[PDB]
RNA sequence: GGGAUUGAAAAUCCC
RNA sequence: UUUUUU
RNA sequence: UGUGGACCCGCCCCUUGGGGUGUGUCCAAAGGGCUUUGCCCGCUUCCGGAUGGGCCCGCGUCCCAUCAGCUAGUUGGUGGGGUAAUGGCCCACCAAGGCGACGACGGGUAGCCGGUCUGAGAGGAUGGCCGGCCACAGGGGCACUGAGACACGGGCCCCACUCCUACGGGAGGCAGCAGUUAGGAAUCUUCCGCAAUGGGCGCAAGCCUGACGGAGCGACGCCGCUUGGAGGAAGAAGCCCUUCGGGGUGUAAACUCCUGAACCCGGGACGAAACCCCCGACGAGGGGACUGACGGUACCGGGGUAAUAGCGCCGGCCAACUCCGUGCCAGCAGCCGCGGUAAUACGGAGGGCGCGAGCGUUACCCGGAUUCACUGGGCGUAAAGGGCGUGUAGGCGGCCUGGGGCGUCCCAUGUGAAAGA
């Protein structure tokens, strides 16, 4: 069985970025869901839409990378450079409102769930609510 | 050498005798009010049960018994001598107990 | 029985006392009940003298006892004033 | 470790050892001379080094060295223990203070007094 | 009791001139005139590359030297401007240039840092109508110092005044020349300060 | 407030005394995963009431004897021998493990 | 305890 | 055979 | 005598033995003083308050698993004893139970905390002084008196020790303040005082208080401060090096002027205002009087002398270099290493660096050490994959929906003592 899906989500993406792949495919899951949006919404992917491989729904990422570089490796930077998955089972890792950390002096993004909603740490600061500590993405 | 807090020593073994005096006299009573109630004397066994009640509410008066001690002797006596009567009851005198 | 007294604070050669509620059985410089006042002797500021006089009044209707120097204290801040 | 293996087992603290049994561990420990001798150095090195087997008041009997060019030490003096190792003499994990009860200071030393306690000398 | 010997051997010492001396740090005599180079037998041979530590090192020496402070005080000053809001590199200028001794030389009453020094512990000096000996006393601004009206008559303190006729003062002092009063009105800022230090140096030589 | 848990009765073998199985959830304070520990209470059953595998509530209570501080709130769940059996098979391992 | 010997020392040889 | 590869 | 309270029983309301009620029974006390017709200090019963406390519970609290099984009042019950009070706390009788790998039982170690130290933090270390709790009072047991003790300066008994002894028998108990001795690397005065604050008794006057406030000793810590400041030679003597030209110590000394630590003289405290007295009613309020250890000390004013410097280090880490002596010697050494004829490492000197009434050393704690890795490590060859499987406990759990809201998150609130930060 899948032990962690949302690890394995994140690594599904990680592994497609690294050989610069257009689109992935994960299976579907609503939080899931709720996870892509929030990085779509980011820009940190194109995006996303449903899709049915083989009869069973799936969520096809598209990703997007920076430009072609120069002089020897020209493959592009990325967008997507650190994905990390926080709080997995068997360690679980919920923070206060007061405990939402600062994703690279800004830069980045934490993607806490919250009893109300899937946020960003921007979102769910402002919002006044902590939670499950999901990822760190930047 | 030589304090004259010793006093104290020789005042405690004076209050010693007369705490001990009365509990004795409390303890020998109260077996002799149950002695009467299990042996179906009714108007006896009241009759010495007013006199332990009088003795224990006086030993409360002193520093014997001070607390809600006495209170606790009195109700153990009074609910032994009452069980005790109900073999037989007629409750002649009725003193001590109510109705 | 609680008593009203004083608390000393300050330093060697520098006293300050603390106008306090403590049971008249713990240690002077000891666990009080409520610290009501302060008391500065060689009167180096302006102001060596607090009371809080409503508060004192309630530990008074209660029963507590002031010292004969807490009750100097006390009275000079009006606490016993009644007009 | 898994988690799971830490919340059941856990780490585990690294039992520092003494390097110097100077009981009570205390930071000096007066003792009786044994012997007075002269050792012969480690692989690198060679010369007569005077070192000194002593009888604790910690109740142990332990090898000092003894600093300095010349000493007095005998063999019932007493003496108190500094603690520190030679490097180039193996045993010898403690060394002697000079200027105490039966140990001279060294004489005509005039650079590092505090060490070989030694004292203060005058210029005319 | 601070260092007290040769002080334009530290001149040489440091490589830069050090008014310690006062007076003579100016006249070609100060030893740093056709001396500059440091004291002792090797001061005339080739120096080394010198150690990343021997530059934060000499630039701590540099300054503590040139304020003639004990090694203690002058750490207890600094881990107080470590402790305070504001930048701790010119947050330290601004202590060291409050004590009341560099004051009493700043506002020209002293030739130098030292006499200054034992102005202040004779007690010629005012503050605020008070007398204060310390010559660690932290002056704060508003303060008015003055010369004691008993030492007003003393030749030195006319002598020196003598000459501070007309010499401009630093822009956070000012002082009344004829009635020997003086005020430190501000904290001095970096720019405040002409001192060949760089504390950037000394901030890094207390961070090991 | 006098503390309530509720937990699963492993023991029927007392008389008006049932054990009383409360887990209890909380993260590790250094390794921070949720961990599972639990505890027996012994709880007084004035009416025998309540069997074996039944989930109740135990309150705080005046002492009844040495070991027994909670009293049967009320019934929870009626018997769920999972639990019973759950430790009665970890009960049953430490036959193992000795020898 | 000195010479031969070795950068020196051991070993070896000489009074 | 022992130290010192200079 | 019965305001009232206590006990049995009944009824009501509450809900563990909380409150009311009825009948019955039981229970109170002490006087003293004057300004002696009225008031002050007391006394009795009851309710309430305030304060101190008992007992109970949840949670947290070092190491060894080379300690794996423990338990006979042991676990529960009924009744009883006891206590202020629940309770195997004890007792009788009944049932056969209770605890343990979530570490029972045994062993080692140890007062716990507020805090303190360190660290970027997480963490580690620690619990001296000060504050709070506990425990103990030569070792062991015990009760008495009392609101309270199972009582440091109270009692009884057993044991060990010191002293008296008419040999029959007695007296003791500084882990109270000083002081002695022992041990130890090491830890103070047989000091002043009731003036302050605080405590006990007293209507008060007042008495006691080695609590306390002060002093004494010890650089043990922290902090402030002095051993001079300004002028003064392209540069004395001595010392050191040298290419023998000179270089250094170095404006440093001399010497010139200025100030004036010590010390002398005089003045001289705050900490102290109540208790008490008088007016007013012994109230509010007003008024008034006595009250010092520190101490003639602090401080102020006058006069006034140039007036202790030390210790470590100079091969790299690490800031500071040359000469001579010594030749695997004498010795240095935190680690790496120096010395067997030119040693910046040994020893001295000149010089220099670092701190400075201190400076070094040893011990111990944290740090560097991401070197027990939660933050924050690893296991092909470096230390590390169990010889293999099956499987118990435990850990972990695919997609949709709904209830709950245990973890999780938010708000309010009580708490988080004072000190410390
Ligand atoms: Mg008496
Ligand atoms: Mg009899
Ligand atoms: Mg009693
Ligand atoms: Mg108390
Ligand atoms: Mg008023
Ligand atoms: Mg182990
Ligand atoms: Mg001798
Ligand atoms: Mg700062
Ligand atoms: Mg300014
Ligand atoms: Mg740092
Ligand atoms: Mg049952
Ligand atoms: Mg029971
Ligand atoms: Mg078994
Ligand atoms: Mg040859
Ligand atoms: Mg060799
Ligand atoms: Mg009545
Ligand atoms: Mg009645
Ligand atoms: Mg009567
Ligand atoms: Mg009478
Ligand atoms: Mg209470
Ligand atoms: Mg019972
Ligand atoms: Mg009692
Ligand atoms: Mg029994
Ligand atoms: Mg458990
Ligand atoms: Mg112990
Ligand atoms: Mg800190
Ligand atoms: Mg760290
Ligand atoms: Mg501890
Ligand atoms: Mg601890
Ligand atoms: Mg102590
Ligand atoms: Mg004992
Ligand atoms: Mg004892
Ligand atoms: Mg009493
Ligand atoms: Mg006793
Ligand atoms: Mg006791
Ligand atoms: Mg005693
Ligand atoms: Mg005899
Ligand atoms: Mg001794
Ligand atoms: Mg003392
Ligand atoms: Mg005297
Ligand atoms: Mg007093
Ligand atoms: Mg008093
Ligand atoms: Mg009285
Ligand atoms: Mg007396
Ligand atoms: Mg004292
Ligand atoms: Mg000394
Ligand atoms: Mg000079
Ligand atoms: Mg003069
Ligand atoms: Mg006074
Ligand atoms: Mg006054
Ligand atoms: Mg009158
Ligand atoms: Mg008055
Ligand atoms: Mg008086
Ligand atoms: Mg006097
Ligand atoms: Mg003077
Ligand atoms: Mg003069
Ligand atoms: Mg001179
Ligand atoms: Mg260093
Ligand atoms: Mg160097
Ligand atoms: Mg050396
Ligand atoms: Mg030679
Ligand atoms: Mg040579
Ligand atoms: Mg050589
Ligand atoms: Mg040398
Ligand atoms: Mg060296
Ligand atoms: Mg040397
Ligand atoms: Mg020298
Ligand atoms: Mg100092
Ligand atoms: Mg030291
Ligand atoms: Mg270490
Ligand atoms: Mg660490
Ligand atoms: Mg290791
Ligand atoms: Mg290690
Ligand atoms: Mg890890
Ligand atoms: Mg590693
Ligand atoms: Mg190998
Ligand atoms: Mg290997
Ligand atoms: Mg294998
Ligand atoms: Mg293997
Ligand atoms: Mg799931
Ligand atoms: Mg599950
Ligand atoms: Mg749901
Ligand atoms: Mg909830
Ligand atoms: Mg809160
Ligand atoms: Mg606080
Ligand atoms: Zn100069």
């Amino acid at each position: 069985m899948l032990t962690d899906p949302i690890a394995d989500m994140l690594t599904r993406i990680r592994n497609a970025t690294r050989v610069y792949k257009e689109s992935t495919d994960v299976p579907a899951s609503r939080f899931k869901e709720e996870i892509l949006r929030i990085l779509a919404r980011e820009g940190f992917i194109k995006g996303y839409e449903r899709v049915d491989v083989d009869g069973k729904p799936y969520l096809r990422v598209y990703l997007k990378y920076g430009p072609r570089r120069q002089g020897p490796d020209p493959r592009p930077e990325q967008v997507i450079h650190h994905i990390r998955r926080i709080s997995k089972p068997g360690r679980r890792v919920y923070v206060g409102v007061k405990e939402i950390p600062r994703v690279r002096r800004g830069l980045g993004i934490a993607i806490l769930s919250t009893s109300k909603g899937v946020l960003t740490d921007r979102e769910a600061r402002k919002l006044g609510v902590g939670g499950e500590l999901i990822c760190e993405v930047w | 050498r030589n304090l004259s807090a010793l006093k104290r020593h020789r005042q405690s073994l004076k209050r010693r005798l007369r705490n001990k005096a009365k509990k004795s006299a409390i303890k020998t009573l109260s077996k002799k009010a149950i002695q009467l109630a299990q042996e179906g004397k009714a108007e006896e066994a009241l009759k010495i049960m007013r006199k332990a009640e009088s003795l224990i509410d006086k030993a409360a008066k002193g520093s014997t018994l001070h607390k809600n001690a006495a209170a606790r002797r009195k109700s153990r006596l009074m609910r032994k001598v009452r069980q005790l009567l109900e073999a037989a009851g007629a409750p002649l005198i009725g003193g001590g107990l109510s109705a | 029985m609680v008593k009203i007294r004083l608390a000393r604070f300050g330093s060697k050669h520098n006293p300050h006392y603390r106008i306090v509620v403590t049971d008249a059985r713990r240690k002077r410089d000891g666990k009080y009940i409520e610290k009501i006042g302060y008391y500065d002797p060689r009167k180096t500021t302006p102001d060596w003298l607090k009371v809080d006089v409503e508060r004192a009044r309630y530990w008074l209707s209660v029963g507590a006892q002031p010292t004969d120097t807490a009750r100097r204290l006390l009275r000079q801040a009006g606490v016993f004033r009644q007009e | 470790p898994t988690i799971n293996q830490l919340v059941r087992k856990g780490r585990e603290k690294v039992r520092k050892k003494s390097k110097v049994p100077a009981l009570k561990g205390a930071p000096f420990r007066r003792g009786v001379c044994t012997v007075v001798r002269t050792v012969t150095p480690k692989k690198p090195n060679s010369a007569l080094r005077k070192v000194a087997k002593v009888r604790l008041t910690s109740g142990y009997e332990v090898t000092a060295y003894i600093p300095g060019e010349g000493h007095n030490l005998q063999e019932h003096s007493v003496v108190l223990i500094r603690g520190g190792r030679v490097k180039d003499l193996p045993g010898v994990r403690y060394h002697i203070v000079r200027g105490v009860y039966d140990a001279a200071g060294v004489k005509d030393r005039k650079k590092s007094r505090s060490k070989y306690g030694t004292k203060k000398p005058k210029e005319a | 009791g601070r260092y007290i010997g040769p002080v334009c051997r530290l001149c040489r010492r440091e490589g830069v001139k050090l008014y310690l001396k006062g007076e003579r740090c100016y006249s070609p005599k100060c030893a740093m005139e056709r001396r500059p180079y440091p004291p002792g037998q090797h001061g005339q041979k080739r120096a080394r590359r010198p150690s990343d530590y021997a530059v934060r090192l000499r630039e701590k020496q540099k300054l503590r030297r040139i304020y003639g402070i004990s090694e203690r005080q002058f750490r207890n000053l600094f881990e107080e401007a470590s402790k305070k809001k504001g930048v701790t590199g010119s947050v330290f200028l601004g202590l060291l240039e409050s004590r009341l001794d560099n004051v009493v030389y700043r506002l020209g009453f002293a030739v130098s840092r030292r006499q200054a020094r034992q102005l202040v512990r004779h007690g010629h000096i005012t503050v605020n109508g008070r007398r204060v000996d310390l010559p660690s006393y932290r002056v704060r601004p508003g303060d008015e110092i003055a010369v004691a009206e008993k030492s007003r008559n003393l030749e030195l303190i006319r002598q020196n005044l003598e000459a501070m006729k007309g010499r401009k003062v630093g822009p956070w002092l000012s002082l009344d020349v004829e009635g020997m009063k003086g005020k430190f009105l501000r904290l001095p800022d970096r720019e405040d300060l002409a001192l060949p230090v760089n504390e950037q140096l000394v901030i890094e030589f207390y961070s090991r | 407030p006098k503390k309530v848990l509720t937990g699963v009765v492993v023991s029927d073998k007392m008389q008006k005394t049932v054990t009383v199985l409360v887990e209890r959830q909380f993260p590790h304070p250094l390794y921070g995963k949720v961990i599972k520990r639990s505890k027996k209470y012994l709880a007084h059953d004035p009416e025998e009431k309540y069997k074996l595998g039944d989930v109740v509530e135990i309150i705080e209570s005046r002492p009844i004897s040495k070991r027994k501080r909670f009293r049967v709130l009320r019934l929870v769940e009626s018997g769920r021998m999972d639990l019973v059996e759950k430790y009665l098979i970890r009960r049953q391992n430490y036959q193992s493990l000795s020898k």
